[PDB]
C-alpha cells in the first residue's frame, strides 16, 4: 500500500459511517493508480454458409 | 450375553449370516462365503492398513 | 492527505490503528529531519551522529 | 378476459383434442441438414415452422402465403412462434398407470377400488392376475390369483372366466366399476353399521365416491391411454459453437418411451413368446413413469453423466420449478446496481444518481423526448446522438429526471423500508449517494455496500412512488409509531458538543438580546459555544384552538443553545433545547415535533438537524488518541488482591476444607467481584474533571475526555467497551459454555499475550458462526408467519361489536414495565371509560385514543380500558378498521384494502437477528389489597392463606396497583387489607419447603382410619422423640390399609365429631401419602393449626418459533377441566383417579393423573374451570378450551412479548394479534343443531359463523361448536386455492388432490394474483377486484 | 413390531439415525430398493434419515395412515421386487 | 451496470442475468412482500409482466414510452403459459375459464 | 417537485383512491390533451394532477360529471 498523512476528526459527515475524505493531492500524484491488463478474443469460424 | 443371544454355533453358519448381510438373496454357499470373508478383510488388494 | 472518523474505534476495539499513526508520525519526523541536513549540505559527521 | 382456473382429469378424448399430430420416430433432426425429420419429437408438420412465415422444402417464403399447407411437406406457414405452444400425442401400445394417481401415498386408485397398493402393484408388473366381474362361477370380484391357480381355475370352467393381468385388468376394473350404486350400498351399510372404525370407514368412503361423483372425471381416465407431447420450444435442441449441441433431459425420456413402444408394437406382431410380451411392458411402464416423475418408485434414470434426468414433474416442484423460482423472483428490465457513498448535502427525498447510469435506465424516455423537439429527424438519428454523448443529450436526460422518481433497495430486504422512492439528482462519478438519515432505515453502511436502483414507468407506479414509497412519507417504523430518521452518530456527537455548559468559558454572564446575537458572539470569537449566559427568548405555544400565542422571557443557557433554537420551529417548547441533548433527547424532540406540528415541519426540522449537527461536529475537531484511554491507578492493587483471595482459597481447598465445586464459584465470584470494582474505578476516574474557576476555587464537572464524549451521548460506543479499552477485558467462557476461572487481566491499551489472545479468538469465531444461524432462522420464521398471514386485508369500516380485550398495565412482581399509554395508545374503545368515581363518561365509545385522550386518562389515573381487538372482530373475510387500530407508520386510522398481515409477518420477523437464545418485601408504599383471598383469624390474629388464587397488590394513594405478588397457599399475612406498609416490609413468610395443613377451628384430632402399622407408620422424632405419625401410601401401608383413607376429622371436648366449621360435613381433612403428622394421635389443636405438614422456560428465536407453532409443554399444568368437588377412587391403576362431581351437575369427571405428579388440591375441595390441579407450563390449547378465546390471544402476547422486551426490542400488540387470529379459525362442531354440519367436523369460523346467523334470522336454531388452536403451519395448510397452496407446499400431493376432486380456482388472494400476473386485490388494486365483483354480481 | 418399535423412537424424537433404522428394520432380505423403498414410506409419516443424530411437520394425517398401513405389509411381505431386471432374472 | 433492454433467455424469455450478459436485477420475494405492505400494485404488476416476461407487453410498453405516454398493457406472464403447458403435459387438464 | 402529498390525502381521504384519482386525471392531461385548472410552473403531469387534487379543483365525482358532460355533447 501507500504511507498515508492520516487525522481523525468528522469534518462535515463526509465520512459518515465508514467514508473516507480524500485530498486531491492523492489523486494527482498517482498514489493509488493501478494498471490493468484485460485480453479480448475474436473467433472465425466456418459457418453452414 | 452375546454368546447368549447368538444366532450362531458354528462358523459356517455366522458365513453364511454375513453373507445374507452383505449381498442378501443369493444362494450361500460355503466356498463363496469363505472367500467374501477372507476378502473383505486379510487381503492385501483389498484393503490396506497403511 | 486523508481524513478519518474517530468514532469507529471505540466499538470497534481496534486501536492498533491509533498507535500505528503515532509511531508513523514518530518515524516520518526521524525522515524529516535528515532531509534537512541532507538539503543543508551537512558533513557525514553529523549525519552519522544523528 | 379470464376470472378462473379449473383443474380435472384429462380423457384420452380430450388429449387428442389438443395435440396437432402423432409422434412415431424418436427422430430429432438431421445430422447433417440439422433440419426436423418427418415424425419425429422436432417435427415441422406437427410443432409448426421452424422460420417464421417460410414452408420447410422453401417453395412458399414470402408472408403473401400465410395460411396454407405446403404439399410437399405439410409444413403450415406461419409464425414460428407458435412452435411454443402445440402439442403432440403418442398412441400406447398397451394402458399404462399414471405415477401420481397410482402411487400417491393415499393412492386414489386403490382408495377408489378399495384395494391394497401391493395387490394393485402386482396385478400391474404381472406378478397375479385378478378378477373382473367373475359373474355365477363361484368367483369373487378384485380376487388375487396367482399364475398356477389360474391356471387349474381355467380347468373345468369354460366360461370367460373374466381374469386379466397388466394395467389392462386395472383399466377393466375402474370401468366396470359403479359409483352411484356404490354410494347406494355405502347409505344402507352405514343405516345399520354404528361402530366406531367400521362407521369411520364408510363415511370416509362415501364421501370420496360423492366428491368423485361431483367432480365430472371418469375412474378409467387414471390408466393412460394416450401420452401428451410438449411442445419443442419448451425443450429446446439447441446449437452452441463449435458444433456441440445442447439439449433439455425430456428429449431422452421421450425417446425412451418411443423406442419402447415401437418395439412392444413390432413384438406384437410377431407372436413371440408371452415371456417377452410381459417384459416389454413392464419395460413402457417404467418409461412412462419415469417420464412423468423420474425416481419417484424406481431408483432413477441416469444420462450420459451419474445425474438422474429431470422429468416433468421435477420441472413444477422442488425450491427451483416454475410454481416456486421464476413468477415472483424473476430479472426485470430499467434497473441498476452501484455502491453508495454518502452525500451528506442531500435533502430527505432525493438521492445522487451517476449520469451515466441514468443515460442508461433512462433511454427510451430520451429518445421520445428528441424526437419530440426536433433534436432528431428519426429514432435511429436519436440512438447515434445519445451514442456519441452530446452536448443537447445532457439537457434533455435532465428534463427527463425532472420529477420521476426511482426506487432504491438494499439486499435483505427486512421490512418494507427496504425499497423506498426518491427524486434522482444527476452526478459525476459511479456510486450512488443515500441520504444519511436514511441508512437506519435500510441497515446499511458505507464500506462497501451495494444497492439496486428500479425506474417506474406507469403513470400508476410512479404516483404510488410518490404518494406511497417516498422516504418523506415514510418516518415512523410500521412496528411501532416512533420515528425512524432519528440522527445517528455524528449529527449526534455534534449536537451534544453544542449544547453542553463548562464551568468558566469566555463571555459567561453576558446578557443577550437573542439567538442571534448569541451567534454572533460565537464567529468573533468573543464568546465560548459552553458559556452560561442569559438570553431574551421568544416562544409559541397552541395554549388554544390552534393560535400560538407567543412569549417572551429571560432566560438562562449556553451559547451554543440559543444558537441550536434557531432551527426548531415556532409551536415548540424551549425545555427541549435546553438540556446536554445526548441519542434519546433527539428522538424525543423529533417525535415531539411531529406530534404537535405535523410531517412538512418534521422533515425540515430533521434536515437542519443533521446540517447542524455536521457543521458542529467538524467545528469541534473531536478526535481519539491514546492518552484518551486512561487506566485506573489502582488496578494492579486490585488485580493482586484479588490473587491473594483466591491463593488462600485454592490452599484451603488444597487442605480438603472445600469442595472442588465450591471453590470454583468462590473463585468466580472472587474474579466478578475484582472486574466490577476495576470498572468502577475506571468509569469514575473517567467521567469527571477538575476545571478553575470562576473565583479560583476548585469545580468539578463532567468531563471532556472524547471517549467519554462519544459513550455518554450515544455517538457510538458503551460503558462495556470502554471497560475492555481502559479496565480489564474481563471473564472469557469455554468451548463447553463453561466459565474460564482465571480472568484476561489485559487491556488493549495495553496488551494482550498470547495466550490472553489464542483464548479470545475462541469467542470471536463462535460469535461469528452464530450471526449467520440467527439470520437463517430468523428468515424462516418470517416466510412462515407470511404463508399463514398474507391474505389479511382491511375491507370494512366498522363492523359494530362490542366487545375486546381488557388492557391493564402489565407488572412482574415488583415495579410496573409498561404502562398503559403505550399498551392503549392508538386503540379504539369498546365500552365508555368511566371516571374513576362512577360519575360520568370519560371517553364516550369508538374513539381513537390519540395522544391527548392518554394524556387526560393518566390525569384520571385510570389503569384499566377496554379496547376493540383484531381477534374478536365480527367482519367476514377480514377485518374492520375501528377493531384494528391506526397505522402507526403514518399516524391516523388504518384505510380499507391494507395488507395488515404482511405487515405484521414483516415487523414481528424483522426484529429476530437481535435476539439471543439466553417472600414479599413491598419496595415501595401503599395500601396492600388482596384478591381470591380466604382466611381465618391465627393464634396472634394474624391471617392465614386458605385460597389457592390469592392475589397481593400495593395498591398506591391514587388506587393504581404498582406491585402484584401471588401469595402461596397455606402461609400468614402481618399486615391486612387497608394496612398501609412500608419498605422491606415483608408483609408475610411462609416456609420454603412443606405444604402445610390447615384446619379452622379449635379442636381435637382423631386419627380415624390413620392406625400406626397399617396405615400409617410410628416415625415419632428418634432424637427428640416427638410423635411423627406418617401416613403410608398403598403399596407404603398395609394392603388393608391400603384400601382404607387416612382421615384426621376435627372432634370437640363434648366426644362429638367436629363438622367443617361453617358446614354440615364433618372437620375430615383425609391427608395423603408422605404426610408429616408430627401431631400426636387424637390431639386436641387450635383454629386453622397445622394439623399436618406434607413434605415439599427457553428463550430466544427458537422460544418465539415454538410459541406460534402451538407446542404443548412437556410437563403440561392439569387444570380444572370442569367446576365442582375433588375426589379420587380407583388408584394404583397406573395412574391415580380424580373426579369434580359438580356441585349439582352430574359427570364428575375422571382423569388419569400420573402419580409421580404432585397435586395441589386437598382430595377434599371444590374448583373452578381453568384451576390448576398440578402445576408447571400451561398449554396453549387448555386456556383456549377452558378459558375464552381473549384468554388466549393475552397468553401469547405476554409470553412472546417477554422473549422482545428482555432484548429492547418494541414491536406493538397489533401484530401479534391478527397473527393470532388467523391460528385459531378453525372451529370444531359439537351439536349439528338445525344447520346442515355433521357434529365431529372441522370447518370454517367465518363460515359456521354466518351459515347460523342466517339460520337465525330465520325460524330455526343455530350450531354449536369448540374453537380450534393451530400453528402457523397447519393454520397455512389450510388455504382453499391449489395455485396458491401449490406455491409452498408439495406440488404433486397439491395437484392430484385437486385434480381428482375436479376443483376450481378463483383468483382473490395476494399469492395467487402474483403469479397469474395481474393486480393484487390489497392496495391501490382493491378497487380494481370490487368492480370485477360487481359485474360478476350482475 | 419392529418397524412398529422404529417408528415409536422416531415420533419420540422426532428424528432418527441411519444405523438405528437399518437395525430395527425386519431381518426381511431387502435388495437395496427396497430398503429405498421403505425409507420414503418412513419419511411418508416425516423422519429424519440424517446419518447421524440431530424443521416443522407438515404431514396430512391421510398421507399418515396409508403409510403405516403399506409399512405394516412391508414386513409381512415376502419377497417384493420393484426391479424389471430382477423380475426378469426369476 | 444499468440495463434499460437487451438479450433475452430462450425458454423462460426473462432478461439474462449479469453484466456481460448486460442482465437485470433479481426481484424476489422478500420485495414482493415489501411491495405488497405497501399499496404498490401497479408497480408490482409491471415489475411481474411488463418488465420481466410478458413477451408482447414488453415491446407495447416500449413503443409507448417512445411515444410520450405512459401507459401498459400487461397480458399474461410466460411463466404462467409454460407452467400452463408442463401441467398439461402430465395427464392433467387445467384451464383458463371463461368470464 | 413535491416533497409531501399530506394534503392532498386530506382532501381524498383515502391514499390508495388518491393515486387512482391522480392517474385518472395526469392520463387526461398528457395524451388525451387537457389544459390544467393550475398554472404548469415546469411540473410533471403527475405533480400537477396532484396539486390540482390539494386544491379542491378534481376529485373522482368532478371529474365523472365533465365527463358526462362531455358524453353528452
Ligand atoms: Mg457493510
Ligand atoms: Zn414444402
Ligand atoms: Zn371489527
Amino acid at each position: 500500500g501507500q504511507n498515508m498523512r492520516v487525522a481523525f476528526m468528522p469534518w462535515n459527515g463526509y465520512n459518515f459511517e465508514d467514508s473516507i475524505l480524500v485530498s486531491e493531492r492523492v489523486v494527482q500524484e498517482d498514489r493509488f493508480t493501478t494498471i490493468h491488463i484485460q485480453e479480448l478474443a475474436c473467433v472465425s469460424r466456418d459457418t453452414k454458409l | 450375553e452375546t454368546l447368549r443371544v447368538d444366532p450362531t454355533n458354528d462358523r459356517l453358519s455366522a458365513l453364511v449370516e454375513i453373507y445374507r448381510m452383505m449381498r442378501p438373496g443369493e444362494p450361500p454357499t460355503r466356498e463363496a462365503a469363505e472367500s467374501l470373508f477372507e476378502n473383505l478383510f486379510f487381503s492385501e488388494d483389498r484393503y490396506d492398513l497403511s | 492527505d486523508i481524513v478519518l472518523n474517530p468514532l469507529g474505534v471505540p466499538s470497534r476495539m481496534n486501536i492498533g490503528q491509533i498507535l500505528e499513526t503515532h509511531l508513523g508520525m514518530a518515524a516520518k519526523g526521524i525522515g524529516d529531519k535528515i532531509n534537512a541536513m541532507l538539503k543543508q549540505q551537512q558533513e557525514v559527521a553529523k549525519l552519522r551522529e544523528f | 378476459e379470464f376470472d378462473a382456473i379449473k383443474i380435472a382429469l384429462a380423457s384420452p378424448d380430450m388429449i387428442r383434442s389438443w395435440s396437432f399430430g402423432e409422434v412415431k420416430k424418436p427422430e430429432t433432426i438431421n445430422y447433417r441438414t440439422f433440419k426436423p425429420e418427418r415424425d419425429g419429437l422436432f417435427c415441422a408438420r406437427i410443432f409448426g415452422p421452424v422460420k417464421d412465415y417460410e414452408c420447410l422444402c422453401g417453395k412458399y417464403k414470402r408472408l403473401k402465403h400465410r395460411g396454407v399447407i405446403c404439399e410437399k411437406c405439410g409444413v403450415e406457414v406461419t409464425q414460428t412462434k407458435v412452435r411454443r405452444e402445440r402439442m403432440g400425442h403418442i398412441e400406447l401400445a398397451s394402458p399404462t398407470a399414471h405415477i401420481w394417481f397410482l402411487k400417491s401415498l393415499p393412492s386414489r386408485i386403490g382408495l377408489l377400488l378399495d384395494m391394497p397398493l401391493r395387490d394393485i402393484e402386482r396385478v400391474l408388473y404381472f406378478e397375479s392376475y385378478v378378477v373382473i366381474e367373475g359373474g355365477m362361477t363361484n368367483l369373487e370380484r378384485q380376487q388375487i390369483l396367482t399364475e398356477e391357480q389360474y391356471l387349474d381355475a381355467l380347468e373345468e370352467f369354460g366360461d370367460e372366466f373374466d381374469a386379466k393381468m397388466g394395467a389392462e385388468a386395472i383399466q377393466a376394473l375402474l370401468k366396470s366399476m359403479d359409483l352411484e350404486q356404490e354410494c347406494e350400498q355405502l347409505r344402507e351399510e352405514l343405516n345399520e353399521t354404528n361402530s366406531e372404525t367400521k362407521r369411520k370407514k364408510l363415511t370416509k368412503r362415501i364421501k370420496l365416491l360423492e366428491a368423485f361423483v361431483q367432480s365430472g372425471n371418469k375412474p378409467e381416465w387414471m390408466i393412460l391411454t394416450v401420452l401428451p407431447v410438449l411442445p419443442p420450444d419448451l425443450r429446446p435442441l439447441v446449437p452452441l459453437d463449435g458444433g456441440r449441441f445442447a439439449t433439455s433431459d425430456l428429449n431422452d425420456l421421450y425417446r425412451r418411451v418411443i423406442n419402447r413402444n415401437n418395439r412392444l408394437k413390432r413384438l406384437l406382431d410377431l407372436a413371440a413368446p408371452d415371456i417377452i410380451v410381459r417384459n416389454e411392458k413392464r419395460m413402457l411402464q417404467e418409461a412412462v413413469d419415469a417420464l412423468l416423475d423420474n425416481g419417484r418408485r424406481g431408483r432413477a434414470i441416469t444420462g450420459s453423466n451419474k445425474r438422474p434426468l429431470k422429468s416433468l414433474a421435477d420441472m413444477i416442484k422442488g425450491k427451483q420449478g416454475r410454481f416456486r423460482q421464476n413468477l415472483l423472483g424473476k430479472r426485470v428490465d430499467y434497473s441498476g446496481r452501484s455502491v453508495i457513498t454518502v452525500g451528506p448535502y442531500l435533502r430527505l427525498h432525493q438521492c445522487g444518481l451517476p449520469k451515466k447510469m441514468a443515460l442508461e435506465l433512462f433511454k427510451p424516455f430520451i429518445y421520445g423526448k428528441l424526437e419530440l423537439r426536433g433534436l432528431a429527424t428519426t429514432i435511429k438519428a436519436a440512438k447515434k446522438m445519445v451514442e456519441r454523448e452530446e452536448a443537447v443529450v445532457w439537457d434533455i436526460l435532465d428534463e427527463v429526471i425532472r420529477e420521476h422518481p426511482v426506487l432504491l433497495n438494499r439486499a435483505p430486504t427486512l421490512h418494507r423500508l427496504g425499497i423506498q422512492a426518491f427524486e434522482p439528482v444527476l452526478i459525476e462519478g459511479k456510486a450512488i449517494q443515500l441520504h444519511p438519515l436514511v441508512c437506519a432505515a435500510y441497515n446499511a453502511d458505507f464500506d462497501g455496500d451495494q444497492m439496486a436502483v428500479h425506474v417506474p414507468l406507469t403513470l400508476e407506479a410512479q404516483l404510488e412512488a410518490r404518494a406511497l414509497m417516498m422516504s418523506t412519507n415514510n418516518i415512523l417504523s410500521p412496528a411501532n409509531g416512533e420515528p425512524i430518521i432519528v440522527p445517528s452518530q455524528d449529527v449526534v456527537l455534534g449536537l451534544y458538543y453544542m449544547t453542553r455548559d463548562c464551568v468558566n468559558a469566555k463571555g459567561e454572564g453576558m446578557v443577550l438580546t437573542g439567538p442571534k446575537e448569541a451567534e454572533r458572539l460565537y464567529r468573533s470569537g468573543l464568546a465560548s459555544l459552553h458559556a452560561r449566559v442569559k438570553v431574551r427568548i421568544t416562544e409559541y405555544e397552541k395554549d388554544a384552538n390552534g393560535e400560538l400565542v407567543a412569549k417572551t422571557s429571560l432566560k438562562d443557557t449556553t451559547v451554543g443553545r440559543a444558537i441550536l433554537w434557531m432551527i426548531v420551529p415556532k409551536g415548540l417548547p424551549y425545555s427541549i433545547v435546553n438540556q446536554a441533548l445526548g441519542k434519546k433527547a433527539i428522538s424525543k424532540m423529533l417525535n415531539t415535533c411531529y406530534r404537535i406540528l405535523g410531517l412538512k415541519p418534521t422533515v425540515i426540522f430533521a434536515d437542519q438537524i443533521m446540517y447542524t449537527g455536521f457543521a458542529y461536529a467538524a467545528r469541534s475537531g473531536a478526535s481519539v488518541g491514546i492518552d484518551d484511554m486512561v487506566i485506573p491507578e489502582k488496578k494492579h492493587e486490585i488485580i493482586s488482591e484479588a490473587e491473594a483471595e483466591v491463593a488462600e482459597i485454592q490452599e484451603q481447598f488444597q487442605s480438603g476444607l472445600v469442595t472442588a465445586g465450591e471453590r470454583y464459584n468462590k473463585v468466580i465470584d472472587i474474579w466478578a467481584a475484582a472486574n466490577d470494582r476495576v470498572s468502577k474505578a475506571m468509569m469514575d476516574n473517567l467521567q469527571t474533571e477538575t476545571v478553575i474557576n470562576r473565583d479560583g476555587q476548585e469545580e468539578k464537572q463532567v468531563s471532556f475526555n472524547s471517549i467519554y464524549m462519544m459513550a455518554d451521548s450515544g455517538a457510538r460506543g458503551s460503558a462495556a467497551q470502554i471497560r475492555q479499552l481502559a479496565g480489564m477485558r474481563g471473564l472469557m467462557a469455554k468451548p463447553d459454555g463453561s466459565i474460564i476461572e482465571t480472568p484476561i487481566t489485559a487491556n488493549f491499551r495495553e496488551g494482550l499475550n498470547v495466550l490472553q489472545y489464542f483464548i479470545s479468538t475462541h469467542g470471536a469465531r463462535k460469535g461469528l458462526a452464530d450471526t449467520a444461524l440467527k439470520t437463517a432462522n430468523s428468515g424462516y420464521l418470517t416466510r412462515r408467519l407470511v404463508d399463514v398471514a398474507q391474505d389479511l386485508v382491511v375491507t370494512e369500516d366498522d363492523c359494530g361489536t362490542h366487545e375486546g380485550i381488557m388492557m391493564t398495565p402489565v407488572i412482574e412482581g415488583g415495579d410496573v414495565k409498561e404502562p398503559l399509554r403505550d399498551r392503549v395508545l392508538g386503540r379504539v374503545t369498546a365500552e365508555d371509560v368511566l371516571k374513576p368515581g362512577t360519575a360520568d363518561i370519560l371517553v364516550p365509545r369508538n374513539t381513537l385514543l390519540h395522544e391527548q385522550w392518554c394524556d387526560l386518562l393518566e390525569e384520571n389515573s385510570v389503569d384499566a380500558v377496554k379496547v376493540r381487538s383484531v381477534v374478536s372482530c365480527d367482519t367476514d373475510f377480514g377485518v374492520c378498521a375501528h377493531c384494528y387500530g391506526r397505522d402507526l407508520a403514518r399516524g391516523h386510522i388504518i384505510n380499507k384494502g391494507e395488507a395488515i398481515g404482511v405487515i405484521a409477518a414483516q415487523s414481528i420477523g424483522e426484529p429476530g437477528t437481535q435476539l439471543t437464545m439466553r417472600s414479599i418485601q413491598v419496595k415501595n408504599k401503599g395500601s396492600i389489597k388482596l384478591s381470591n383471598v380466604k382466611s381465618v383469624v391465627n393464634s396472634s390474629g394474624k391471617l392465614v392463606i386458605t385460597s389457592r388464587n390469592t392475589e397481593l397488590k400495593l395498591i398506591d394513594e391514587f388506587g393504581r396497583t404498582k406491585e402484584s405478588y401471588k401469595v402461596p397457599y397455606g402461609a400468614v399475612l402481618a399486615k391486612g387489607d387497608g394496612e398501609q406498609v412500608a419498605g422491606g416490609e415483608t408483609v408475610a413468610n411462609w416456609d420454603p419447603h412443606t405444604m402445610p395443613v390447615i384446619t379452622e377451628v379449635s379442636g381435637f384430632v382423631r386419627f380415624t382410619d390413620m392406625i400406626d402399622g397399617q396405615t400409617i407408620t410410628r416415625q415419632t422424632d428418634e432424637l427428640t422423640g416427638l410423635s411423627s405419625l406418617v401416613v403410608l401410601d398403598s403399596a407404603e401401608r398395609t394392603a388393608g390399609g391400603k384400601d382404607l383413607r387416612p382421615a384426621l376429622k376435627i372432634v370437640d371436648a363434648q366426644g362429638n365429631d367436629v363438622l367443617i366449621p361453617g358446614t354440615d360435613m364433618p372437620a375430615q381433612y383425609f391427608l395423603p401419602g408422605k404426610a408429616i403428622v408430627q401431631l400426636e394421635d387424637g390431639v386436641q389443636i387450635s383454629s386453622g393449626d397445622t394439623l399436618a405438614r406434607i413434605p415439599q422456560i427457553t428463550g430466544g428465536l427458537p422460544r418465539v418459533a415454538d410459541l406460534f407453532e402451538a407446542r404443548r409443554p412437556k410437563e403440561p399444568a392439569i387444570l380444572a377441566e370442569i367446576s365442582g368437588i375433588v375426589s379420587f377412587g380407583k388408584e394404583t391403576k397406573g395412574k391415580r383417579r380424580l373426579v369434580i362431581t359438580p356441585v349439582d351437575g352430574s359427570d364428575p369427571y375422571e382423569e388419569m393423573i400420573p402419580k409421580w405428579r404432585q397435586l395441589n388440591v386437598f382430595e377434599g375441595e371444590r374448583v373452578e374451570r381453568g384451576d390448576v390441579i398440578s402445576d408447571g407450563p400451561e398449554a396453549p390449547h387448555d386456556i383456549l378450551r377452558l378459558r375464552g378465546v381473549h384468554a388466549v390471544t393475552r397468553y401469547i402476547v405476554n409470553e412472546v412479548q417477554d422473549v422482545y422486551r428482555l432484548q429492547g426490542v418494541k414491536i406493538n400488540d397489533k401484530h401479534i394479534e391478527v397473527i393470532v387470529r388467523q391460528m385459531l379459525r378453525k372451529a370444531t362442531i359439537v351439536n349439528a343443531g338445525s344447520s346442515d354440519f355433521l357434529e365431529g367436523e372441522q370447518v370454517e369460523y367465518s363460515r359456521v359463523k354466518i351459515a347460523n346467523r342466517e339460520l337465525e334470522a330465520n325460524g330455526k336454531v343455530g350450531a354449536t361448536y369448540s374453537r380450534d388452536l393451530l400453528g402457523i403451519t397447519k393454520a397455512s395448510l389450510a388455504t382453499e386455492s391449489f395455485i396458491s397452496a401449490a406455491s409452498f407446499q408439495e406440488t404433486t400431493r397439491v395437484l392430484t388432490e385437486a385434480a381428482v376432486a375436479g376443483k376450481r380456482d378463483e383468483l382473490r388472494g395476494l399469492k395467487e394474483n402474483v403469479i397469474v400476473g395481474r393486480l393484487i386485490p390489497a392496495g391501490t388494486g382493491y378497487a380494481y377486484h370490487q368492480d370485477r365483483m360487481r359485474r360478476r354480481a350482475a | 413390531s419392529q418397524l412398529k418399535l422404529l417408528v415409536t423412537r422416531g415420533k419420540e424424537q422426532g428424528y432418527l439415525t441411519y444405523a438405528e433404522v437399518n437395525d430395527h428394520l425386519p431381518e426381511d432380505i431387502v435388495d437395496s430398493d427396497q430398503i429405498e423403498d421403505i425409507i420414503q414410506m418412513i419419511n411418508d409419516m416425516g423422519i429424519q434419515v440424517m446419518e447421524e443424530a440431530p424443521a416443522e411437520n407438515t404431514a396430512d394425517e391421510d398421507a399418515a395412515e396409508a403409510a403405516a398401513q403399506v409399512l405394516s405389509s412391508v414386513e409381512s411381505e415376502i419377497g417384493r421386487t420393484t426391479d424389471p431386471v430382477r423380475m426378469y432374472m426369476r | 451496470h444499468a440495463r434499460s433492454t437487451g438479450s433475452y433467455s430462450l425458454v423462460t424469455q426473462q432478461p439474462l442475468g449479469g453484466k456481460a450478459q448486460f442482465g437485470g436485477q433479481r426481484f424476489g420475494e422478500m420485495e414482493v412482500w415489501a411491495l405488497e405492505a405497501y399499496g404498490a400494485a401497479y408497480t408490482l404488476q409491471e415489475m411481474l409482466t411488463v418488465k420481466s416476461d410478458d413477451v408482447n407487453g414488453r415491446t407495447k410498453m416500449y413503443k409507448n414510452i417512445v411515444d410520450g405516454n405512459h401507459q401498459m398493457e400487461p397480458g399474461m406472464p410466460e411463466s404462467f403459459n409454460v407452467l400452463l403447458k408442463e401441467i398439461r403435459s402430465l395427464g392433467i387438464n387445467i384451464e383458463l375459464e371463461d368470464e | 417537485a413535491r416533497v409531501t402529498v399530506q394534503d392532498a390525502v386530506e382532501k381524498i381521504g383515502n391514499r390508495f383512491d388518491l393515486v387512482l384519482v391522480a392517474a385518472r386525471r395526469a392520463r387526461q392531461m398528457q395524451v388525451g390533451g387537457k389544459d390544467p385548472l393550475v398554472p404548469e410552473e415546469n411540473d410533471k403531469t403527475t405533480v400537477i394532477a396532484l396539486r390540482e387534487i390539494e386544491e379542491g379543483l378534481i376529485n373522482n365525482q368532478i371529474l365523472d360529471v365533465r365527463e358526462r358532460q362531455e358524453q353528452q355533447e
